[PDB]
RNA sequence: GAGCCGGUAGCGGGCGUGGAUCCCUGGAUGUCCGAAUGGGGGAACCCGGCCGGCGGGAACGCCGGUCACCGCGCGCGCGGGGGGAACCUGGGGAACUGAAACAUCUCAGUACCCAGAGGAGAGGAAAGAGAAAUCGACUCCCUGAGUAGCGGCGAGCGAAAGGGGACCAGCCUAAACCGUCCGGCUUGUCCGGGCGGGGUCGUGGGGCCCUCGGACCGAAUCCCCAGCCUAGCCGAAGCUGUUGGGAAGCAGCGCCAGAGAGGGUGAAAGCCCCGUAGGCGAAAGGUGGGGGGAUAGGUGAGGGUACCCGAGUACCCCGUGGUUCGUGGAGCCAUGGGGGAAUCUGGGCGGACCACCGCCUAAGGCUAAGUACUCCGGGUGACCGAUAGCGCACCAGUA
RNA sequence: CGAAUGCCGGCAUGAGUAACGAUAAAGAGGGUGAGAAUCCCUCUCGCCGUAAGCCCAAGGGUUCCUACGCAAUGGUCGUCAGCGUAGGGUUAGGCGGGACCUAAGGUGAAGCCGAAAGGCGUAGCCGAAGGGCAGCCGGUUAAUAUUCCGGCCCUUCCCGCA
RNA sequence: CCUCUAAGCACAACCUGCGGGAACCCGUACCGCAAACCGACACAGGUGGGCGGGUGCAAGAGCACUCAGGCGCGCGGGAGA
């Protein structure tokens, strides 16, 4: 229920459509809409605790790009990173995206 | 910006119009705001004043009243004739008032 | 630049002010942002005296009108400096 | 004040030094307060003297500023 | 270029050709509050740290300087914060009402809220349109057209291509490959991250590899100028007599006119005043889309090679949104969930699907003008003329 | 325009009518003044007195004092006033609030949450009529005083000596 | 406020006694059960804290009379349905 830190995904808005009756293709009169109401669709966000530079880094990223986190990590090896703090190692990774 | 006066205190002017039309004299003052002028002995008017330490015995005092500038016309000291004011560019290169009847100057 | 002449403005001209000269207490129209410590130095550095005490107070501006418009005279502040026993600010003894 | 006077006060001032300008100023602002107390009692008839000082004091602080801005 | 100290006279005193008041550009000063930011705070109030100065100054107080938070970049530097009448784009987003009830539908993605930007904003250089075997970025207006289509086919909604106009312009990157600096351990023909080169396209192009050939284009960044803006200046030609409080009226005799628009003057003035036609004008700030000059930047051909050609992306299904499309035969564009490729022998498209034939070349970005609004200044009205015209012609967002 | 219980304003009728805001209450004399039941002084009468008297705090904001005024406000009158004009008046090391503290609550390093706006949040900060802190009596002015004066006490901080 | 120690400091520092000096910003007027605050009014309404004397009534902040202090309530005069 927020924003992927890797994909920039974000809660979009979708309608909840309610339909009744038989379709045409099933040899029926056709579908009928009985009630449309906005919903909202969330990205399947999850936590991703990783340890980098002897420091724990956790992302609130959607389940889609989870394998990108480790990529960032894997890609971050070539960086002066010791001595830094968590928020510092995060920002340094994100800059790789 | 400025109020355009073709006449200035205190050159000699011709009361072109009004009750004292034709009369002549010096410009005793210039009022740009109301765009008027006072002329010596012209537009005379009797005005009242309190029995005041300045004006004991009460009575009235002849004041010289202002006139609209379009009513006054300057008198070229050369041809002595009332004229419209042109403006000459000397080599100063200042600009000077000069009679339109003759090239004379007016200050 | 700020000088003791910027702190002190004019004297309090009243029967009550005058009646303080005898005891050496001289009243002034000071600056509302002026300070008892700020005044002192201003009187001294200007009247060659030794201020021993200062009493200040605010005088609020009066509301006035030109029949049709309502406004207010400015707000004023005044001090009451005590000078060392025997000193005098002559310019006020004037009277 | 008169213009020519004004001009001089500028030539003379711009010849001076900030200290000699602060010191100078410090005096005329005394010269004011003297006048303020005179008018406060009505014994100030040449009341135009006031406006001059302030605008003298002003013209001084300016030239003082011209120097220091450097 | 002769008066001035505002609307505002008076009392009381000054100034101005030794060029004032006034007008325009630059500069200085600019208390306190306000994003308000040293700290707090019931805005304009209150209380501090540091360095330097004043006072007789150690305590007390005043003066000058500095001290909030955030992002980015190797404690210090550049940037952000807030305001703006509407106009613009993005994130969200109703209802009355219409359907002569009403739920899908409409009103409408309008009103409104929020973030952002700017003098404009958005969009924009085809993975386009769609049947011409053609067009050639985008934006706007006309037209196409209330056509095609959409729709409890009810009320109603409503395109695009093409054509005629305004404006006109096209570019930088990512990946293969060469080199270089750094750091990791699992020691190199290594992997990773910076920088530089190279490269950017669809008659497909580019790299590497041989081979042949070795100046004209030119900016949207920079510079100089004309031009324009913010004060201004020159500007043709009438006297008299007469009634009258006043002449500009009636009479006589004249004149100017690249000026007989209009407004003033004691009434009705081409020639009295301010002006009008026609010309002049900027030391300094601003602008400068037009002129000249620089610079970053631009460019050949066959041959073979099959390294690269923008990833949780294309693609399939599931849930939606946009388009004229309300599940409809439902494609195209976009994406919240799942599964999940390829590099030209690739892939998306041409209205489900298959084939033939054709168009294009996504998953990085930038881009002038033509377009929209009107707090501001100016011109102009078969617009109002103090119950009208803005809510205010006057001290009104006031009492 | 003749009507919309129309809109803005002006002016009539009811009408010299009800009423003039507690049934605690008034009477005479002297003065003032153009003008007096209505102002000042004096005597007599009545009225509140767990108040209708005296202090403090909220709130109001110059209404307090004095001189000169009565067109308008005063439910009459007015020479009076909380009204019009001008001048004067509020003085703190100790009384109250700050440079001291914490409460509910408010905000809010860290940290968490949300399409934006924003919503939470230990510490810390802000937050009082609670805590803590050193002035008592009297005199003075037309108008201020636990503030000025007088006498007698006390607090904190800086420097110096022991 | 007292007390306990830690770094540091133990020529400083703090406690007690005396001495000289220093001691800032805001508020202070006036109304305040009301003609000045809330009620469109000089409105018989509402508004927190303290003092609130004397005598008698069993007591009391009740009740009646009264001190100090303050008032007769901002239209009057008659008439006697
Ligand atoms: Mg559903
Ligand atoms: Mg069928
Ligand atoms: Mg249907
Ligand atoms: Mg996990
Ligand atoms: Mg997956
Ligand atoms: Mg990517
Ligand atoms: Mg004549
Ligand atoms: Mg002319
Ligand atoms: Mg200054
Ligand atoms: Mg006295
Ligand atoms: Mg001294
Ligand atoms: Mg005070
Ligand atoms: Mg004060
Ligand atoms: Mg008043
Ligand atoms: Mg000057
Ligand atoms: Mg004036
Ligand atoms: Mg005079
Ligand atoms: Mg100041
Ligand atoms: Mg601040
Ligand atoms: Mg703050
Ligand atoms: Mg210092
Ligand atoms: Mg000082
Ligand atoms: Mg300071
Ligand atoms: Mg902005
Ligand atoms: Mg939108
Ligand atoms: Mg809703
Ligand atoms: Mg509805
Ligand atoms: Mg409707
Ligand atoms: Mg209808
Ligand atoms: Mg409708
Ligand atoms: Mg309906
Ligand atoms: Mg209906
Ligand atoms: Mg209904
Ligand atoms: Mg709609
Ligand atoms: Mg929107
Ligand atoms: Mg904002
Ligand atoms: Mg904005
Ligand atoms: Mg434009
Ligand atoms: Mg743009
Ligand atoms: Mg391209
Ligand atoms: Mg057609
Ligand atoms: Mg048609
Ligand atoms: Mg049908
Ligand atoms: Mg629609
Ligand atoms: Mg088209
Ligand atoms: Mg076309
Ligand atoms: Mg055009
Ligand atoms: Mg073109
Ligand atoms: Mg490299
Ligand atoms: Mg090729
Ligand atoms: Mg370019
Ligand atoms: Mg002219
Ligand atoms: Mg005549
Ligand atoms: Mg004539
Ligand atoms: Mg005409
Ligand atoms: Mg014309
Ligand atoms: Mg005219
Ligand atoms: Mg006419
Ligand atoms: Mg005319
Ligand atoms: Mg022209
Ligand atoms: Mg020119
Ligand atoms: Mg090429
Ligand atoms: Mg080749
Ligand atoms: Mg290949
Ligand atoms: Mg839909
Ligand atoms: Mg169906
Ligand atoms: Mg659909
Ligand atoms: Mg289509
Ligand atoms: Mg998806
Ligand atoms: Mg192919
Ligand atoms: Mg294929
Ligand atoms: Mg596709
Ligand atoms: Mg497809
Ligand atoms: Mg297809
Ligand atoms: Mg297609
Ligand atoms: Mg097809
Ligand atoms: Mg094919
Ligand atoms: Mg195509
Ligand atoms: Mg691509
Ligand atoms: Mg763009
Ligand atoms: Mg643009
Ligand atoms: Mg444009
Ligand atoms: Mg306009
Ligand atoms: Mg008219
Ligand atoms: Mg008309
Ligand atoms: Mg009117
Ligand atoms: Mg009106
Ligand atoms: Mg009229
Ligand atoms: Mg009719
Ligand atoms: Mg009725
Ligand atoms: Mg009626
Ligand atoms: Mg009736
Ligand atoms: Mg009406
Ligand atoms: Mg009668
Ligand atoms: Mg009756
Ligand atoms: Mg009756
Ligand atoms: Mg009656
Ligand atoms: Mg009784
Ligand atoms: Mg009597
Ligand atoms: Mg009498
Ligand atoms: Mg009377
Ligand atoms: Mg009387
Ligand atoms: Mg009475
Ligand atoms: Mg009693
Ligand atoms: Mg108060
Ligand atoms: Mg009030
Ligand atoms: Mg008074
Ligand atoms: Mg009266
Ligand atoms: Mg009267
Ligand atoms: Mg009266
Ligand atoms: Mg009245
Ligand atoms: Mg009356
Ligand atoms: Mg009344
Ligand atoms: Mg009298
Ligand atoms: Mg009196
Ligand atoms: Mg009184
Ligand atoms: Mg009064
Ligand atoms: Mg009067
Ligand atoms: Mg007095
Ligand atoms: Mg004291
Ligand atoms: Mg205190
Ligand atoms: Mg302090
Ligand atoms: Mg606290
Ligand atoms: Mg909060
Ligand atoms: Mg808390
Ligand atoms: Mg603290
Ligand atoms: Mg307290
Ligand atoms: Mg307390
Ligand atoms: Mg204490
Ligand atoms: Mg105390
Ligand atoms: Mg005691
Ligand atoms: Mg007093
Ligand atoms: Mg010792
Ligand atoms: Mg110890
Ligand atoms: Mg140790
Ligand atoms: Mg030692
Ligand atoms: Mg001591
Ligand atoms: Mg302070
Ligand atoms: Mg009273
Ligand atoms: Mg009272
Ligand atoms: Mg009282
Ligand atoms: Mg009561
Ligand atoms: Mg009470
Ligand atoms: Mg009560
Ligand atoms: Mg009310
Ligand atoms: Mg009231
Ligand atoms: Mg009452
Ligand atoms: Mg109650
Ligand atoms: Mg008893
Ligand atoms: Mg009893
Ligand atoms: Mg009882
Ligand atoms: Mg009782
Ligand atoms: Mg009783
Ligand atoms: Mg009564
Ligand atoms: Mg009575
Ligand atoms: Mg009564
Ligand atoms: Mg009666
Ligand atoms: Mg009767
Ligand atoms: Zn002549």
């Amino acid at each position: 229920s927020k924003v992927c830190e890797i994909s920039g995904k974000r809660p979009i808005v979708a309608n909840s459509i309610q339909r009744r009756g038989k379709a045409k293709r099933e040899g029926g009169v056709g579908k009928k809409t009985t009630g449309i109401s906005k919903r909202r669709q969330y990205p399947n966000l999850q936590k991703v605790r990783v340890r980098v530079a002897g420091q724990e880094i956790t992302f609130r990223v959607a389940a889609s790009h989870i394998p990108k986190v480790y990529e960032l990590v894997e890609r971050a090896k070539g960086l002066k990173l010791e001595g830094l703090s968590p928020k510092e190692i995060k920002k340094e990774l994100l800059k790789l995206l | 910006m400025r109020v355009k006066m073709h006449v200035k205190k205190g050159d000699t002017v011709l009361v072109a119009s009004g009750k004292y039309k034709g009369r002549v004299g010096k410009v005793k003052e210039v009022l740009p705001k109301k765009y008027a002028v006072i002329v010596e002995g012209v537009n005379i008017v009797k005005k009242a004043v309190r029995v005041s330490p300045k004006y004991p015995q009460g009575g009235f005092i002849e004041k010289e009243a202002p006139l609209h500038a379009s009513k006054v016309r300057p008198i070229c000291p050369a041809c002595g004739k009332p004229t419209r004011v042109r403006k000459k560019f000397l080599e100063n290169g200042k600009k000077i008032r000069v009679c339109a009847k003759c090239g004379g100057a007016l200050d | 630049m700020k000088t003791a002449y910027d702190v002190i403005l004019a004297p309090v001209l009243s029967e009550k002010a005058y009646a303080g000269f005898a005891e050496g207490k001289y009243t002034f129209w000071v600056h509302p942002k002026a300070t008892k410590t700020e005044i002192k130095n201003a009187v001294e550095t200007a009247f060659k005296v030794k201020v021993v005490k200062v009493n200040t107070l605010h005088v609020r501006g009066k509301k006035k009108r030109l029949g049709r418009y309502l406004g207010k005279r400015p707000d004023r502040k005044k001090a009451i400096v005590q000078v060392a026993p025997g000193q005098k600010i002559e310019a006020l003894e004037g009277l | 004040m008169k213009l020519s006077e004004v001009r001089k006060q500028l030539e003379e001032a711009r010849k001076l030094s900030p200290v000699e300008l602060e010191k100078l100023v410090r005096e005329k602002k005394r010269e004011l307060m003297e006048l303020r107390f005179q008018a406060s009692i009505g014994q100030l008839s040449q009341n135009h003297k006031i406006r001059d000082l302030k605008r003298q004091i002003a013209r001084l602080l300016t030239v003082l500023n011209e120097k220091r801005r450097q």
